RNA sequence: GAUGAUUUAUAUACUUCGGCAUACGU
RNA sequence: ACGAGAACACGUAUGCCGAAGUAUAUAAAUCAUCA
């Protein structure tokens, strides 16, 4: 039984599917007066620095650090060489919008792009999220024959004007802004892909119910605990925590949360899942969880969101509305 | 006896990945490479994979042993029947048009999709570098069909139409359930190489 | 074969190369990985000048991490990376670049072990 | 007195009765026929062959040591040179004979199967006719040798004839890759010593019979082996059609005679264009 | 009595694979190697393979029992109806050009592309290794044709031309229906090595 | 009267198979062994095979019911002709250089070519094994020509080289039509070993 | 030569898997094929580089998890792969490949 | 007020299977 | 005046048929460091 579906994902919160290309401070120029970042191609930059023999001073600009060995961005060198901005188009690849939460940019994670340097939602990522919802509903990951039938296609290419950059914000006690800026698809964007189900093993109504129950447990067990932390109240009042219970909500991409990608807070009670996940994160991350003597009100401690200053609003990283239409 | 060519071009909609050979598994580099060629190291699509996918699709469309409708078109190696495979599906070669277009646009022939697998009990993930041929890549196939029986060809091609059409509504290569290998077939000219068969009325979509 | 002794000579109870963590090593090596993929893409032994430019930009990455982190600096020093990069640019032969890539991945091979 | 040594670069087809069987030696009549035919090719004089030449059967050698046919005075076929000083007197153990039989192997008999396609040359729809040739492929540095007697001028004559012979070939199937050899002249003091012995008996070394007047007083006090010798006249001009040789019986090599006989060159041909000279001059090494 | 010599090169489009013998008991390498020479240990294309393939395609082009033209070109063993094989095929070895062309830029002589056979009940995958010569390899074919009786030779060559076409439209070797063994003939010159037959007008392509 | 030794060497251009029959008759073993020494085991070419092939080729050249040249060179033992062959083809053996070269780089003296025969009624396939000599093997030919008449050599060798020429453009051994048994002549050194005939003005190749 | 070590260790090298062994076997299979490509006993400097890369991969796979580390330590894989280069002969390399293959086959049982 | 820093780098499977294993002519 | 001479172990024959490098798999987790 072959059935094809148009699935529309509406980004209620920014989503970033990374690639491991954590590009450092020396591969972009942030215009603090334009709220824009210019991303350059390394070949063009090095060819430029060789054309007028600026590579020689580049090498001793990098090593033998100019005062602070970590704040030495791309802007400091061009300031030293007095190279103006209006001539940067010969080596800049593309420019995008930046949304801080604090001032320069620390590091810019590059989201997934194909060979044509276009933006798409991976089929594997959203299929993994949908399967996370389904396994939350049933807890059957061993079954490898069920999901051989559910085919998810890669999304269509995304226009460059629809993509921005958001700073990682970790709401633990206040609206703390982390030194991680990730390239995210902007909010209020409809992205269409295909969700084919073979042999009718999973029906649309029951997968939608699985998604809704996943988010119901997600809200009731972990999220609500942030309405008492002062930073959580500030985040919710800014619009980062909408009352979207009993609704088709998925979490996609990086920085959405440990709970948003683990069925752990679904197959167990809130308290038991809390202690077990605290033990898990204590085992994994000794940097923070190893220094916590007592279990906090939440296991992932800080909720992962971001803010946009163009509207003075906040979102949380991960929310997307999923809608199905048979064809 | 006669024999005809179906000369078409498959454009990759979502990156297509077919596993390679012994390659050179570098520590931080690609783990499962695309098969590629060797005279020019360009990506290719083996005709064996195309034939396997087409035969499986046609069988599932008909059979739900062997299926005689599938046997007539993809060989029937068994004790008693033995009929030659009507379709000699060929390997799909990286077209020169895609080469020149990707060279004139600074677009890599193949992507590199850094995938993952969360294992959602500790969310530990697994880096798993993988690549696939870039979308818009064109591979030329020269499918060869054998006219064993004169008064069957149309019927065979009817199945071929489905075996082609439902293939365009289906993936190819590895990991196709996760948006890999979605392809479309274009410029699928049909011409006769051997014999004096009339293939003008034939059409593949 | 140079990498085995240099890794075994600055590993003790732990610490590796005065603080070079695995994550920093793979951050250094991601550029080498992408250049290795490009080199395997090319069928010509002679390196295209664009690839030479990207090689000097890999050297610029190396200088940046050296000037930002000390442990990376003596990892690049005691393993004599920069002179080998210079030989790779001068030689203009793909096989030498592949040899350098194998030598570099030897570092992480012994670092894990 | 001289000894001729032969190393064969190809297998040989020394037959006995058919193309399917091949022996390891050719008796003195075959060797004499070869020498005669070669003298006829060279256009030399053949009187020394018919009146002054004594030759013996071909005997094997295993790369250093020579053999001679077993005197009839069990499983031995060729006794080495350095054992006649004890065997005739009767001091060779049966274990020694078995050991020699186990060790002695100058070559291997190969029944090579061939086809004739003459019928297919004209009748292209006909079929091949297969046959078998039994050849004897010699071990390397292993081969044949024989003892030839005569004057120095007769020996020089024979040396020239055999210089032609080594490229002429020996035995059957000479034009078909068999029988070609190369010869050398070397002296073994043992061969001379056995050639210079004396005794009441007389061991024979070349297939022989007496004249019609000497036959009676030759058989007295004798134990020997007598063989049928036949074949076909290998001659272009003997007759229009191939003619079988008149059957001739001869004393095989290794016989024992109380009183020696001079032997003869018997004309065993019919009223053909030329005679056929069956050699029966016995060489005695008692 | 002349002897025409059809000398030229055959180029591989899709990796040609003519299987070998029992080789060894290898447990994950060379699951099915290609037939190779021994003096140079180079891939070889045995003339028996060409003769058998051309025999099959010519007899199924004429007959679709032993067809007369096919019998006269290739051989007619029979109880009483044997006529000689007038076309002695020959083995194919790497050209002088290709042997150094593939070495001056480090191009492999053979491929080792992987394969599957999965299943239709459990999908057990069950892989497979096939060794095929790299595409673009040139093999020297030195076919020899005996001029038995003059006044049909041209026609016979016409027939071989047709057979050549079928080789140019079909496969040579194992797995050729799954995109393998595709070749073309080129650099073909017709000359009488021995004899006085005027084969200048003869053309093969 | 004199003798002329035509020594020299013959190089195996491609696998040469001369059947022997009684070497192996087991299941899965070689179904067609070459003729070899019983104990030495080195593959050889019998002089009878070369003699027959040369006689057949010369008869084909001359006839197109006998021509006196061939019978003079090879023998005419008929009812009314009975001649002695002027030429004595000898058995061909491995040149010691070929032996040591093959022993150095571990090149086997013989190949074990595998074949099929299939069927036009069922296409069931059927295996076959044929032993051949390794390509590039080199043998020595010691053809001795006895000069029966003086004013014939300046003709006979012209025929002989013709029989050589036809032999270097035609197979030698079994199954040569399916490419096999192709040989070439080289290193020919015509000499006069017996007599005073001038062998310095004769050519064979 | 390889049966005793495989069958001496439910218990088989603690936690070894078929996939790990075949991942190891892929590189030596490629080296075996590329050696059969060459017609000379002496291995080229390129082959030496591939052997060094094989050691690099072997050490990495030993490092990243304990199962293959114990497997390699028990089977004397590193000394034999070093001896392969030290002896520098194609036949010894083929013998090493056959030893690795026998290890894998006995692991199948 | 600045800054990112660690952890996994592919894991688990299948590793060829089924068929013909030479026939017919002297 | 060689149990010899004349005599291709030769002719026909595809290592070929069927089989997907495939199945499963979110580039993700952590939120802290320094003045």
């Amino acid at each position: 039984t072959i059935k094809n579906y148009e699935v529309v994902i509406k980004t209620l919160g920014p989503i970033h599917i990374g690639s491991g290309q954590v590009m450092k401070k020396q591969d972009y120029i942030y215009d603090f007066y334009n709220s824009k970042v210019y991303m350059i191609n390394g070949n063009k930059l090095v060819k430029f620095l060789k054309r007028k023999n600026l590579l020689y001073t580049y090498q001793n600009f990098l090593r033998y650090p100019p005062k602070n060995p970590r704040e030495n961005g791309l802007k400091d060198y061009l300031d030293a060489q007095n190279v103006k901005q209006s001539e940067w188009e010969a080596f800049v690849s593309y420019s995008e919008k930046v949304n801080q939460g604090k001032k320069p940019l620390n590091d810019l994670h590059l989201m997934v792009r194909d060979g044509q340097n276009k933006v798409y939602l991976p089929g594997s990522s959203i299929k993994g999220a949908i399967k996370t919802t389904l396994v939350s509903k049933y807890n059957n990951e061993k079954n490898k024959d069920i999901y051989s039938k559910i085919k998810v296609s890669d999304s269509k290419p995304i226009d460059e004007s629809n993509l921005a950059i958001y700073q990682k914000i970790d709401i633990n006690k206040s609206e703390k802004s982390m030194p991680l800026y990730r390239e995210c698809i902007d909010v209020n964007t409809e992205i269409k892909f295909k969700l084919t189900i073979e042999d009718e093993i999973y029906s649309i109504n029951e997968i939608e119910q699985s998604i809704q129950d996943f988010y119901k447990n997600y809200y009731d067990k972990w999220l609500v605990g942030f309405k008492e932390t002062k930073g959580g109240r500030r985040f919710a009042l800014e619009g980062g925590i909408p009352d979207v219970l009993n609704q088709n909500i998925l979490f996609l991409g990086a920085g959405t949360g440990f709970v948003s990608k683990t069925t752990h807070y679904q197959l167990k009670n809130r308290k038991q899942a809390k202690q077990d996940s605290f033990e898990i994160l204590t085992k994994k991350f000794r940097g923070t969880y190893g220094k916590m003597k007592e279990i906090p009100s939440n296991v992932p401690v800080a909720l992962k969101g971001t803010t946009n200053q163009s509207r003075h609003t906040s979102y949380q990283q991960g929310m997307c509305k999923v809608s199905f239409q048979e064809l | 006896y006669s024999k005809i060519k179906i000369s078409g071009t498959i454009e990759v909609v979502t990156g297509l990945h077919i596993g390679g050979g012994g390659e050179s598994s570098m520590i931080g580099a690609i783990d499962s490479p695309v098969v590629r060629d060797l005279q020019t190291k360009l990506p290719i699509i083996p005709g064996s994979s195309i034939k396997g996918k087409m035969r499986n699709l046609l069988a599932k469309h008909f059979g739900l042993q062997d299926d005689e409708r599938v046997l007539r078109l993809f060989g029937s190696s068994e004790k008693g029947n033995i009929q030659r495979a009507r379709l000699q599906i060929s390997d799909a070669f990286f077209s020169e048009k895609t080469k020149e277009h990707f060279a004139q646009n600074d677009i890599a022939y193949t992507e590199t999709k850094f995938e993952n697998t969360i294992n959602r009990l500790t969310a530990v993930a697994n880096p798993r570098q993988i690549e696939r041929v870039t979308r818009g890549s064109e591979f030329d196939f020269v499918f060869i069909y054998n006219v064993d029986e004169e008064s069957q060809v149309e019927d065979d091609f009817e199945n071929i139409e489905k075996a082609i059409h439902l293939l365009e509504n289906d993936y190819l290569g590895g990991g196709g359930t996760r948006g890999n290998g979605r392809i479309q077939f274009k410029d699928t000219n049909i011409e006769t190489v051997v014999g004096e068969y009339d293939s003008t009325n034939l059409k593949i979509k | 074969t140079f990498a085995h002794e240099v890794v075994k000579s600055n590993v003790k109870n732990q610490v590796l190369f005065n603080g070079l963590t695995t994550s920093k090593l793979r951050n250094l090596m991601e550029q080498v990985n992408r250049l290795y993929t490009i080199a395997f893409n090319s069928n010509e032994d002679q390196l295209n000048e664009e690839f030479i430019d990207e090689l000097e930009y890999l050297k610029i990455k190396f200088y940046y991490e050296a000037g930002r982190e000390k442990s990376v600096d003596e990892f690049l020093k005691k393993t004599l990376m920069f002179p080998i990069i210079d030989r790779v640019i001068k030689k203009e032969s793909k096989k030498f670049f592949l040899d350098y890539c194998k030598y570099f991945e030897a570092l992480v091979a012994y670092a894990k072990y | 007195t001289k000894v001729f040594k032969l190393s064969f670069k190809t297998p040989v087809h020394f037959g006995k009765k058919r193309l399917s069987d091949g022996e390891m030696t050719i008796t003195a009549d075959t060797l004499f026929s070869a020498l005669f035919i070669e003298t006829l090719q060279l256009g030399k004089d053949t009187d020394w062959l018919l009146n002054d030449l004594i030759i013996s059967d071909t005997f094997p050698y295993e790369n250093e040591l020579y053999y001679l046919p077993k005197p009839l005075i069990k499983k031995l076929k060729y006794v080495p040179v350095h054992h006649y000083n004890q065997y005739l007197n009767g001091e060779l153990s049966a274990e020694d004979a078995t050991d020699l039989n186990d060790i002695f192997n100058i070559g291997y008999f190969s029944l090579q199967t061939k086809v004739s396609l003459i019928a297919q040359e004209t009748d292209s729809s006909a079929d091949s006719e297969p046959y078998s040739v039994g050849t004897f492929t010699f071990e390397p540095e292993a081969g044949l040798y024989f003892i030839a007697k005569g004057s120095e001028e007769t020996l020089d004559h024979l040396n020239n004839i055999m210089t032609a012979l080594q490229y002429s070939g020996l035995g059957g199937k000479r034009n078909a890759g068999y029988g070609q050899f190369e010869y050398e002249i070397i002296n073994n003091q043992q061969l001379s010593k056995l050639l210079n012995q004396n005794g009441k008996h007389s061991i024979l070394l070349s297939t022989a019979m007496a004249k019609k007047e000497e036959i009676e007083s030759a058989l007295k006090e004798a134990r020997y082996i007598l063989t049928k010798r036949s074949g076909f006249v290998q001659s272009t001009n003997y007759s229009e059609m191939l003619v079988k040789k008149s059957d001739f019986y001869s004393f095989s090599s290794g016989s024992v005679f109380k009183n020696i006989f001079n032997g003869d060159i018997f004309n065993v041909g019919h009223n053909g264009k030329h005679p056929v000279y069956r050699y029966a001059k016995p060489l005695w090494l008692e």
